[PDB]
Parts: C-alpha cells; structure tokens; sequence
C-alpha cells in the first residue's frame, strides 16, 4: 500500500511547455 | 458495533462539515 | 473563493470532487471504529491467558463459562465448544479416544475461524481507497487542462491571461486525491499487523489445548 | 473530432493507442471470465465439504466418485486420487503401514498443486498492465513534447498557436493510460485475497484425510 | 524572512507546517530515547547469560533470583519462569516428564513474547514518518502552486509582488518536508537490525535451556 | 531496487518554480 | 533532428548514455538466459521426484546413478550423495541410528546447499543496476540544466528559446535512464519467486527421504 | 573556482558542501581498506581448510596452534577454543557427555560470532551514506534558491540575464550529492554478499568438528 | 517510560529551538 | 554456459540496435 504519482510528471511539463511557448 | 459504527460516521460527517465551512469561509478573507 | 471555483467547474469534476469527500467521509469512520475493537480484544486476550493457566481444574471453568452464555467470545468461545463438544463426544458409547480429540479439533477451528472473520471486517475497503484514489484526480485534472486548452482554441490568438484561470480550476482534484488519500495509507498498515499478532495467539492456544487434552482420556 | 486527431498523428502515437485500447479489452475480459470460476469453485468446495461428514463408508464414498471420474475437481479430486493411491499400494505390494500413508499424502498435494494452478490462471498480467500502463503514457508524452521542444527552438515569436495540437494530441494518452490502469488494481488484490482464503479449506482437508487414513492402517 | 513568508501564507499552509515540525521532533525523541534502552538490554543479557555456564548449581541462582523477583528482565525472567513452572509442576502430582517439559516450553514462549514485546515500541512510526513525510510536503507545494496561478489571472500585467506569495510558500513546504524526512531514514533499519539479533539469542537460550532440563528428568 | 521518484519530482518543480518566477 | 542534438552534446551525456545502453544489454542479456535454466532445472527436478515412487528398490537406482558414473543436476545428486555417505557410515564408526541419520543429512544439506549456490548466479546485478540506474539520469539532467542557464549569462541577449535545447537534452538523458531501469527491477522479483519455491521442494523432498532412511534402522 | 564559490556561497551552503566531500573521501577510504581485509580472510581461510584435512592427528595440530600463539584468526581460533574448552571440561570429570558436548559447542559459537563481527566493521556508514546524501543536496539547492530569489527583490533594476549566474551556481549542490552516492548501494551490495559467503562456510566448519568431536566422545 | 518520554520531549524541544536561532542567523548571512 | 551467454548477447545486441535505427528514422518524419 503506496501512493503513484507517475502521471504528475505529464502535468509538469505540460505546464512547463505553455511559458516557453509564450516567453516573446 | 453497528450501533457504534453509524455513530462514528455521524461524528466524522459532521467535522468534516464543520471543518469544511470553516476552511471556506477563512478563503474568501 | 473555493465556493466560486466549485460552482464554475464542469460536470465531471465537481462528481469527482463528490467522490473523493464521499471516499474520505466513509474513510475515517472505521479507522475510528476498527480501533477500539482491536485494542479491547487483545487485553481481552491476555487477560484469559493469565486465567487459565493458574491451575483451576477445567470443570471450574466449564461451569463459570455456562453462565456467562453468549457473551463469551475470543479464546473463551473457543474453550466453551471445545469442551461441550469433547464432553458430548465422551458421554457417547462405544467411543476411541483419536476421534473425540478430533471430533472437538474441527470444533475449535471453526470457531477460531469464525471469530477471524468476524474481526476483520471492512479492513479490506480501506486499501482500495488508498490505491485508487488519486488516479481519479489526476484524470479530472487532465480532463479539465484539456478542455482549457480546447476553449482557448477557439480564439487562436491569445496570452496567458486568457487561460491562466482554467488552469487553476483544474489542480483542485489532485489536492483532495491526495488528502483522501494519505489516512488510509497511513492505517492500513497498522491494522492488518494487528490483526496478525492477534491471529498468532490464538494458533498457539489452540495447538496448547489440543495437546493438553490429549493426556486426559 | 477525435477520429481526426488519431488520423493526423504518427505512427507511435497510434500504435500506443491502439496497445492501450487492447490492454483495456483484455483487462475486463479477464476479470469477468475468472470471476464466475472463482464464486462456483467456492461453493462446490462447501458442498463436497458438507457432505463428507455425514458418516458414511469411505468404501461408499469411493465407489460412488468413480461414476463421474472424468469430472470431478477440487476436494473430490484430492479424495479420489489419495483413496486411489492408497489402494493400489495395499493390495499391489506388501510393505510397512507407514510408507502407503506417505505415499497417500504425496498424492494428495500434488493433486492439490495441479489444483490451485488450474485456479490461478491468468492473474498477474492485471499487475503487469497496472504497474507498466503509466509508464507508456509518459514516454508517449514525452516524446511529442521533446519534438515541440525541438521545434519551437529554432522558430521565433511564437503565439501559442502552433503547438497547442502537439498538447491536445499529448493529454488523450495519458487520459486512456489512467483509464486503463484504473480497474486492474483494484481487481488484482481481491482475486489473491480470494485464491489464498481458498488454499486453507484444501490445506486442512488434506490434514484430516492423512489423519483419518492413519487409523484404519 | 522566514517568518515574513510564514506569517504571509495562509492558515492551511501554516496548518501542514505545524503538523511537520511536530513530525520531526517525535522522530528525534524516539530516535535518542531507544538506543539506551536497547544497549542496556544487550548488556544485562551477557551479563546473565555469562554467569549461567560457570557451574553454579541452579538451585542457588533460582533462590538468589527471588531476591529481585519483581524487577527482574531480559534474559533473566525466562529461567525464573522455566524453573518455578518445572518445579511447581514435579513436585505436584507426579506428572509424565511429557508434561513438565511442554509446561517449562510454555512458560519460556510466554515470557520470551511479553520481552520481545517490551522492547519493540514506536519502531513502525519512524517507519511510517519516512513513508509518507514528502508527499505533505507536495500537497503544500500544490496548494502554492494554485495560488500563484490565481495571483496571475488579474487582468493587470503580472508583478513581482503578485506572484511572492505563491513562490515562498511552495518553497518553504518543499523544504520543511525534505527536512522532517532524513533522521527516520538514517534509523529506522539501524534500530530494526537491532532487534532481529537479539532475538537469536533468545531463541539459542531458549533450545540450550529446554536440551538441559530434559536430562534431569 | 524499487524506483525511487521523488528526487525527479523536487527537480522538476523546482525547474517549473524557476521558470514562473521569471514570467513578470 | 534528435540526431543533430546528439551530435551537438557535450562529453559526459554522451558517456552517460553509452553506460545506460551497455546496462540494458547487459540485463536483456541475463534476463534472456536464466529463465531457460531455470525451467530446465524444473522438469528435471519433477521427473526424477516421479521415478523415485515407482516403487523400484532403491538399490537398483543407486546402482543406475553410479553406473552413469558422470555429474548429475536436481534430485539426483541429493540421492547419489545421501547413499554414498549412509553405505560408508553404516557400516564403519557407530552402529547408533541418530548417528547415521546425522552424518546422511549433513551431507544433504551441503549438496543442497551447492546446488542452490550454483542455480542463483548473476542475479544480484539486476537488482544493483534498477537500483543506480536513475541516478546517473538526474545527475546527466542536473549537469545538463547548469550548463544550459552558465551559457545563458555569457550574452546580453536573453531569451528562453536560446535556453530550449538544453532542456531536450535533459529530457532525453532522463526517459534513457528510466527504460533501462524498469525492466530489471521487474525481472529481480519475477525470478526470486521461482528460487523459492524449488527450495520448497527441495526441503520436502529432503524430509521425505530421511524418513525413508531413518525407518529401516 | 573552488575559493570563488566559497566566497560566493552564504552559510549553510558551504557547510553542505564540505560534509559531502568529508562522506566521499570517507567512503573510499573504507571500501580500499576493506577489500583487502577480505581478500587476506578469504585466503587464511582456504589455507587452513586445505590444512586440517591432511590426516594428521588433533593432538599435534593442537601443539601447532599453540605454536602460533596469540595470533590466530577464524578458524584457527575457533579450533583452538573449541579444544581448550573440550580438555578443560572432561579432565574435572564432573559432567555428562552431552554436557561436555555441549560446552564445547557454545565456546565455538561464542568466537564465531566475535570474528564475524571483527570482520563486519564499518559497512553501515556506507548505507547510511548512499541514503542520505541526495536529500542533504536538495535541501541546499532549495535553500539557495530561495536566497537568490529573496535578494532579487531589493533591487528594482532586475532583468532575466542578470539572474542567470545566481541561479546556476545553486544547482552544483545536488551533482556532488548524487556523485557521492553513486558507488556506495554497489560497494555495500558487494561486501555483504561476501561476508554471507563466509558465514556459510564457518558454519559448515563448525558442525563438521563439533560431529568429529563427538564421535570420540 | 512516561518520564523518558518527557526527558527525550524536553531535549528535542530544547534542541529544535536552537536550530531554529542558528537558521535564522545563518539566514541574515 | 558462455556460449549461451555469449549468442544472448549478441540478440540483445542487434535488437538493440533495431530499435534504435527504428526512432531514428522515425525523427526526420
């Protein structure tokens, strides 16, 4: 009896991606 | 211990209630 | 403003939000319950431990547990069809001394197996709720930056503005995943070695009585 | 429309799809297919366990089993094969009391062996789709996001308006991989709680057959 | 600084903090409170356990043993218990040796359990601390990352200011929560493989005391 | 042997943290 | 496109990845060759348990084995040593039964011993690589990000698309580290379970054997 | 560089950094001293094994060790108090065979155990270490940042490049963590393992010559 | 036990509030 | 024995190898 919190990671870079698109 | 049982999920339903107001109405200040 | 983002969010996530309060409401009640259950039977336990081993003759104990009737329970219920059914066994004509000794063997193990199950009840919904419970937010997380990003869309030229509140709607699943998720986790563990220890007890009684009787015919 | 998305992307991406699709049919085929088997073996044992005790003649028992030979399973099989072996080893050879009750009891837990592994067929692959689904999912993320990484590093000016597709095709992975691994977990726990509940009842039948059989050596 | 931030962030971020710090100083004082107790038990068994082989009769140690009766521990109780129930019993009846033995057997697993469970205390919460001290520290971090993003939706362009809170607070969480983590980490085997060798000793003692009292009688 | 995760999880967040921070 | 970034990267990621690939062979390799072994072992095992109870005089199997004369695997050298101690120990030294039974167990448990000791190499490297696998990825990431953000403060221009291949690259070093991680940790698990059940049998076998021996003394 | 980023560094950031190198050098120092030891162990003992089979009797062996003298190591010195304690057991003629079988065997239990743990120094601060090393690293990169972050405010000049350089030089906490830890889980695998090759063959030495000198008795 | 408790509680306290005044130096710095 | 470990690594080898000429290619599409 654990806790999985693999799929955060696709969150993170998701989020990660949307200020690099939008840097200029 | 059934009588004990709904007993306990009352007091737990009924702090989670209160708990739960409580934590709303201190974000809106 | 909690209140507000509740009521903005879609369908989906406010049924998942209902799930998961659902999921810890019915969570914490039996940790609660489950708990002064097991810390009552295993000073019941030990106290008839110190009883019987005092060198009282079994008859004496057979005839104080004849008028405790039904409330006996744990080790107690154990000895009490043990011995009725050995003494039944006994009284009968025509009897070898093996099968009385394994006539009051099968007697003993179904109550112990009786009483095992009637121990650990509901212990068994706890891990599933700590297994499955932050899958659902994750998702109703996923589900809400996906629909974001699908009504931002709409409009192809826009800034962070535009979609920095849908963002944040979203994350509120994962956070009441996770505080649903975390007490059961923490308790499940605890109860099932509990029960373990409390299991051993009984095996070891068993196997002691069974070998005492054995000498008496 | 999400029939489009799938038609505009790649090769991986469709073939994760279309694996993760499978893994999910899979998933329910063999949950609903194991779990009709696992509630009728449960009841045959209780039946066949109920009525042995009854009183009558092994001898009875024996000849009444080998009407329906070809069928039998569970604690009649274990019955038929120890009573069998027992036999042949009395009336075929002339040897010391305790080598055909030796060889009884060998018989009995090889039958039962071959017995629990009939009955645990196909389980651990819940686990493996559980425990690799996400996994997936994240590389298949991964993966585009790296390419629109790549891309946006030699382009300039970006609104925000080119790789919003590469987000949208990258959350449906996810999505499907959390829905697939949603159900195996939480079918994977109660079917081994179900199979080890069962292991006892073979394990003290077979125990009292040896017991039985001693006595009348 | 730090109590700016503190006092800035809200109560619920406060809240996970104050549940944090108490962690921590629970782990500590266990950690420093257990280590002298099982040193001095380890002690006091070669301190016994060296005077039981110097040819002493056993009658004498058994008197001088009533002396301290109701202080005695480790190694030093089950040989009082042993020998009272070996020779309550011989003297009582004239019992089968059978009887004696399995008596003194009983006794010593009594003893030898109630020790065992004596010395085994707040172990599985060092455990349960380094379990599960990050992933509060992550709920911080989530709820300060939710925050910030709502700071961002204004419709005036963002500033510095807007945006502190949110930043500190999952700051300040992340690394209180790496902090409380380490001293249950560093312990929690070295204080388990503790014990696991201790009770081989037991158990040598146990066999080499049970091998004895079989020839007397 | 088992995975251990939470190492990437603090390196991602902390990498996410830096980026936001510098949106203003 | 990746290539063109491989091509553009530093000494130590690419040294980073070289290593991560020669792991992976590396466990493909032993993965691919101990489960042939290993089912091998099974069925020869299973087949010589099953001509032992034929019923055949074990001198005459005793008599085969020597004849063959060569080294053997499974049951048959458990066999093969236990008669040759017990044809020398009978005979010679003491006539005492415990003796013997002794001195034929031993020898037993030291073929057991080497025979298990020769079925369970190359294993522990498994475990060692999922183990130190993913740090060498983070630390690749980490080296990679520094040097990203070093290179950044060199110019007056700042812009985040001269920092976005930096981050490809991280990524790419992380995903690596992760496929050659998992594979292993899996196969650790999935090929100690086998071990232990032919342990299992291994020990009844054992058992059985030395009851055979000890009831003709 | 190294005196530049010391200057540069605040506290609690240089402190990290020389605790990690102390654990580094100290780390390596142990497994170099180590690997000799063992390899000089492992060696002894396949000597003296080859020795004490070549038939000579137990008396001049005896005065051959005595030769020796003080030093001895292992099996040597598991020998030597096995026959001291046997000599000085039976010339009091006052004891039983198995009382005297006895005393001889715990003598060789008790020097077994104290060379095993003369042989197993110092590996537990190798794990120790591996453990705690990342964590230390991130807590400093977590406080540096926080640091840099802080200072930004004071001055309103701020621009992206000017930050590039506070930023990067934060991140080298973590790398010298994860270096660190790296060979630690490898040489602590290694090392137990050999230490449990040893075990096994001490073992089999002592139940060899504790049968060897009760057949004599 | 009660009062090693209560020993081991008063130096933990002792020992977190000067940790808590040397991080708070070492922050100024 | 090492044969056998030998032919399995040269499988693991050349599927290896495969599979990376397969991403590969795959990147300039």
């Amino acid at each position: 009896s654990e806790i999985n919190i693999v799929p955060l990671l696709d969150v993170l870079l998701v989020l990660l991606l949307i200020f690099m698109a939008t840097a200029p | 211990q059934n009588d004990k049982l709904k007993r306990a999920i009352i007091i737990s339903a009924v702090l989670h209630v209160i708990l739960f107001a409580a934590l709303i109405w201190s974000s809106f200040d | 403003n909690i209140l507000d983002l509740f009521l903005k969010a879609s369908l989906l996530v406010k049924l998942i939000m209902l799930i998961l309060i659902g999921f810890s409401i019915a969570s914490w009640a039996i940790i609660i319950q489950r708990t002064r259950i097991l810390n009552a039977a295993a000073r019941e336990a030990e106290a008839f431990e110190d009883k019987f081993w005092s060198g009282i003759e079994l008859s004496r104990l057979y005839q104080e547990s004849q008028g405790k009737r039904d409330n006996l329970t744990g080790s107690e219920q154990i000895f009490y069809s043990g011995f009725k059914e050995f003494v039944r066994l006994h009284r009968a004509n025509s009897h070898a001394p093996e099968a009385v000794v394994e006539g009051a063997s099968r007697a003993m193990r179904i109550s112990m197996n009786r009483e095992l199950e009637n121990l650990e009840t509901h212990i068994p919904f706890l891990g599933t709720v700590g297994s499955i419970s932050p899958y659902i937010g994750l998702f109703g997380t996923v589900w809400g930056i996906m629909h974001a990003f699908i009504a931002l869309g709409a409009v192809k030229q826009a800034t962070l503005q535009m979609v920095a509140p849908g963002i944040a709607e979203a994350l509120i699943a994962t956070a009441i995943g996770l505080f649903a998720a975390i007490p059961a986790v923490m308790a499940y563990n605890r109860l099932n070695q509990r029960v373990n220890k409390l299991e051993l007890n009984y095996d070891n009684f068993m196997e002691e009585f069974t070998a005492i009787l054995h000498r008496q015919a």
